[PDB]
């Protein structure tokens, strides 16, 4: 007949030997994932543009 | 402060509205970056266009964690809460105890005499971060529903092929290191989100040298999760499993808090179409 | 449903299976009840009404 | 076990139909397709 | 003035008396009606400010493209006026030059946050009450109609207790509540 | 007009409409003079304002109670509330703040359940 | 007691009336022909009456086809040409060149009729003659006018043709 | 293009996009010019030709 679905894996014990093997080629190479903590001269007219703007920067805030 | 989540909530869905409208147009500035990096014609619709041409130096000067985290991913150590269904059973009380245990900053709570949106909305005034909902059948635990609090989304997965660490043996205790993770074959962005919500689920930040992995594999749509202490021999570096082991299976995905029953759906399991057989995450 | 099968472990041994209905919408047939003697459950893709009727090819 | 094995066997004669199916009609139709305007090239020529 | 003739309307073209070359289209006025605001200079001094951050934003223009100072200081000020509130979407930087409106300005204005939330009904009616005197923000009342409220105090507005609006209101849902003598 | 004032009390899932106006000095709950609650260990307790104040007070009003929802005790602690709140409202509306602030002080020494309650939201930690 | 919210009785230009561009603020059907069918145009019998436009004047010498022998030649039958004052005054501003062209075309063989309409637009002169009056035949080689008078119904166009001319609707010819 | 700053790098910006729409636009909606009244706009070709 016409069946519908993946039946829920019967984990076996060649299954776990491939994710074991996984998890030690991972460890061996170790590369594991995380998420590790966020962290945190130029020209004459490009100062003079630097400090206009800064100026008028802070006045318009 | 209700009032003050709930125009937080209307301004998030108006900037993705935004977002999808303007999908095209950054494709539209991609091209004319592309254009002006090398001298070729442009074509009909963008050459032909005045205010494109015109506006283009502001967006020339214009320019990845999801957004319901964007804010705080790995700065404040997520807290969770971990809570049981209704009448609790004995059998589901050992193993929400157990992921208690597993995961760190986690807290447990009996439930009796409760209600969903009063439970969600007091969690929400206390300042939680994430949370677990277990349900079960006969003693087998079979359901767990994660949710992400200040209105982010929901997960609900089914798991089936439990076993409690002292049904395994009468061990001993964990060590409880902040542990690691390693995630494989993840494909569609269906995968991006779901190892996005699970490492925003543990804790953030680890060291170099910390004593207990933690995995999650794709096997045919069915996340087999498991947990290994590991001690670095030689040649051959020696796992020991401990903690609990069950296979783990999606099956919706809200865009809402769990009490919200109709929010938008992001992610629904297709189960009586013609190919459902056929495909994998689908 | 109740008039398909005979015996529990009959239901189970066709447990699993696709089964559609003669309005033309879909389901699955998923376990056996206890209590009566050749009953199963099963899900449907929409509200099944009751004058509906069930059938299961099979070659 | 039964369930598994049948259902992946019928995706294998899916897949493999399909591919064969594509194959076939694709062959076809550049070459034909390169034959019948090169006599283009010609008849307007003729 | 007469609905003057052939010959002497093609003698007089260019004469107006009502609308000039320097009233762009009334637009001060057309605006002012739209929003029911009350002095010339409060329309003008929105002008200003308009003006004050285009000029901002072109020299940031001139800029070359790729300098760290240009690209924080945008994305410093995109921040601020998104929570200001004039303009709306932040990703933009064109929508910096282009949209930002002394309608906009005026429309993050108090009455027409009201109309916004739907206290009042319309906005010469929120006007009203703001000059009568019932409506506070946070824990002290307005009193000068023209106040301008960002995001993080549109959280906060409401109408004062024991005032008779309240009372109207909780008692129509049938729910005054006289020991707080609302 | 006639001088009238309107209460609300409640306990967990119950509600206790108070309407007190002026009249003959009389009490009713729901259409049921107040010899006749049910509880008759807690009638007590729905008594619990009346003698903590006095009796006069009560001898010049019109006191109306209805209540929804709960059960008993639920209920009981409502009604005590609401009888509560509405005698301090009707005397901060009509008689002397002086009546109003005496009356507001012995009942919060007493116990504040009576002009605060207290629903009950968890401490998650 | 004044009455609150007061503002400067300013000017609307979206409501007032002093403004020159704010000053601007039984149907009709034309019935199909009695003397049209379906396509037949039962009307048209022998003589027919022509209209001779610039184009048709144009190619006519441009082929040396002489113009009432050349029509009895196209029709098998007696007709007779007219030419518009539009189409007189439209030979005549291209003029100088083809002023041998406008000596032939008046000819007072060539009974011509007057028009009484602005501007010299004979395209316009003769697609309103023609769904005026459903009588008349056209002849000409515009293009343009072609596909017009094609579109409309029971009217034959008539155009040249190698040495000869042609017709493209008539229901008869032979 | 980097020590560019100015009205020069935004006059070549334009001249820039110029070309490249130029190559397979519409004339005129490529280099449509900006209006000025009659008498003008014709002192100013005058001059400039002189
Ligand atoms: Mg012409
Ligand atoms: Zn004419």
């Amino acid at each position: 007949f016409d069946r519908t679905a993946k039946p829920v894996p019967v984990i076996t014990s060649e299954v776990t030997e491939s994710l074991e093997d996984m998890i030690r080629r991972r460890i061996q190479d170790s590369n594991f994932d995380d998420l590790q903590r966020r962290t945190l001269a130029l020209s004459e007219e490009l100062q003079k543009a630097h400090s206009e703007i800064s100026e008028l920067y802070a006045n318009l805030v | 402060m209700l009032r003050r989540q709930a125009r937080e909530r209307r301004e998030y869905l108006y900037r993705k509205a935004q977002e999808l409208q303007d999908s095209q147009l950054q494709q539209k500035r991609q091209i004319i970056k592309q254009a002006l990096a090398q001298g070729k014609p442009l074509p009909k619709e963008l050459a032909e266009d005045e205010s494109l041409q015109k506006d283009f130096r502001y967006d020339q000067s214009l320019k990845q964690v999801d957004d319901e985290y964007a804010a705080t991913s790995g700065i404040m150590d997520p807290r969770i809460i971990v809570t049981t269904s209704r009448d609790p059973s004995t059998r589901l009380s050992q193993f929400a105890k157990e992921i208690k245990l597993l995961f760190p900053n986690a807290v447990r709570l009996n439930r009796g005499n409760y209600v969903m949106p009063n439970l969600v909305d007091a969690c929400k005034k206390s300042g939680t971060t994430d949370l677990v909902v277990l349900h079960e059948h006969r003693g087998v635990p079979t359901s767990l529903t994660i949710s992400h609090f200040p209105h982010g989304p929901t997960a609900q997965f089914s798991l089936h092929n439990v076993v409690m660490r002292h049904d395994i043996i009468n061990a001993g205790n964990q060590s409880e290191v902040n542990p690691h993770l390693i995630f494989d074959n993840f494909t569609t962005a269906l995968g991006k989100r779901v190892v996005c919500i699970l490492k925003h689920l543990f804790n953030a930040g680890p060291k170099k040298d910390s004593e207990r992995v933690i995995t999650f594999a794709n096997r045919g749509d069915f996340i087999s999760v498991r947990q290994h202490v590991y001690v670095r021999t030689r040649e051959g570096v020696e796992i020991a499993e401990v903690g609990p082991r069950f296979e783990m299976r999606l099956f919706e995905l809200r865009l809402g808090t769990l009490e919200n029953k109709d929010a938008d759906v992001e992610w629904q399991l297709r189960r009586f179409i013609r190919t459902a057989n056929k495909k994998d995450y689908l | 449903i109740k008039d398909m099968f005979s015996s529990a472990m009959e239901v189970a041994r066709f447990e699993g299976a696709q089964i559609k209905t003669v309005s033309g919408i879909r389901g699955e047939i998923k376990r056996a009840l206890s209590k009566p003697e050749g009953h199963y459950r099963a899900a449907f893709e929409d509200k099944i009404l009751m004058s509906d009727i069930v059938i299961l090819r099979s070659w | 076990f039964e369930a598994r094995q049948r259902i992946e066997e019928k995706n294998k004669e899916s897949s493999d139909y399909h591919a064969k199916m594509a194959h076939i009609v694709n062959t076809i139709n550049t070459e034909e397709g390169a034959e019948k305007n090169k006599y283009e090239r010609e008849r307007k020529l003729r | 003035v007469r609905k003057l003739k052939h010959h002497e309307q093609k003698l007089l073209k260019k004469v107006d008396f009502l609308e000039w070359k320097q009233d762009q289209g009334h637009r001060d006025t057309q605006v002012m009606r739209t929003y029911h605001i009350q002095n010339r200079e409060d329309y003008h001094k929105y002008n200003r400010i308009c003006g004050d951050i285009r000029r901002l934003a072109n020299k940031l223009s001139l800029l070359p493209p790729t300098d760290p100072f240009r690209r924080k200081h945008e994305q410093l000020l995109l921040d601020k006026l998104y929570a200001m509130g004039v303009l709306t979407t932040k990703s933009k930087i064109s929508d910096l030059e282009n949209k930002v409106t002394v309608s906009a300005i005026c429309r993050r204005r108090l009455p027409v946050i009201m109309h916004r939330l739907k206290m009042a009904e319309t906005i010469q009616d929120a006007v009203k009450f703001i000059e009568q005197g019932h409506v506070r923000v946070g824990p002290n009342l307005i009193n000068d109609p023209a106040y301008l409220v960002t995001r993080n105090m549109e959280d906060y507005v409401t109408w004062v207790d024991n005032s008779k609006i309240k009372k109207t209101l909780l008692r129509y849902r049938n729910q005054i509540d006289d020991f707080d003598f609302s | 007009a006639v001088p009238s004032v309107q209460t609300f009390g409640k306990k967990k899932s119950a509600t206790a409409v108070a309407h007190v106006k002026a009249g003959k000095g009389l009490i009713k709950v729901n259409g049921s003079p107040i010899t006749l609650v049910e509880p008759e260990i807690l009638r007590f307790k729905v008594y619990e304002p009346l003698l903590l104040v006095g009796l006069d007070k009560f001898s010049n009003i019109d006191i109306r109670v209805r209540v929804t929802g709960g059960g008993h005790v639920s209920q009981v602690y409502a009604i005590r509330q609401a009888i509560a709140k509405g005698l301090v409202a009707y005397h901060q509306k009509y008689v002397d703040e002086q009546s109003k602030n005496e009356l507001k002080k012995a009942f919060t020494s007493y116990d504040r359940t009576l002009l605060i309650a207290d629903s009950r939201r968890p401490e998650p930690k | 007691t004044r009455k609150f919210g007061l503002v400067k009785r300013t000017l609307n230009t979206k409501k007032d009336q002093r403004l020159k561009k704010n000053q601007e603020n039984t149907r009709n059907i034309p019935q199909v022909s009695s003397a049209l069918f379906f396509q037949y145009n039962q009307a048209i019998k022998p003589p027919y009456q022509v209209l001779i436009d610039t184009n048709f004047i144009n190619f006519s010498i441009q082929k040396k086809v002489d113009i009432v022998r050349g029509m009895m030649d196209c029709l098998l039958a007696k007709c007779n040409p007219l030419i518009t004052d539009c189409v007189m005054a439209e030979l005549e501003k291209l003029g100088p060149k083809y002023r041998i062209a406008l000596k032939l075309a008046r000819d007072p063989r060539i009974k011509r009729l007057s028009c009484s309409h602005k501007g010299t637009y004979a395209d316009d002169c003769l697609v309103h003659r023609v769904l005026q009056h459903k009588c008349y035949i056209v002849a000409t080689n515009d293009a343009g006018l072609k596909q017009r008078i094609r579109k409309i119904p029971g009217i034959p166009l008539m155009s040249v043709g190698g040495h000869a001319y042609v017709i493209e609707k008539l229901p008869d010819v032979f | 293009d980097d020590q560019v700053i100015g009205k020069a790098r935004s006059r070549t910006l334009e001249m820039r996009l110029n070309r490249l729409s130029r190559v397979n636009g519409h004339q005129d909606k490529i280099n449509k010019l900006e209006k000025v009244p009659m008498h003008i706009r014709r002192g100013m070709i005058d001059k400039h030709v002189k």
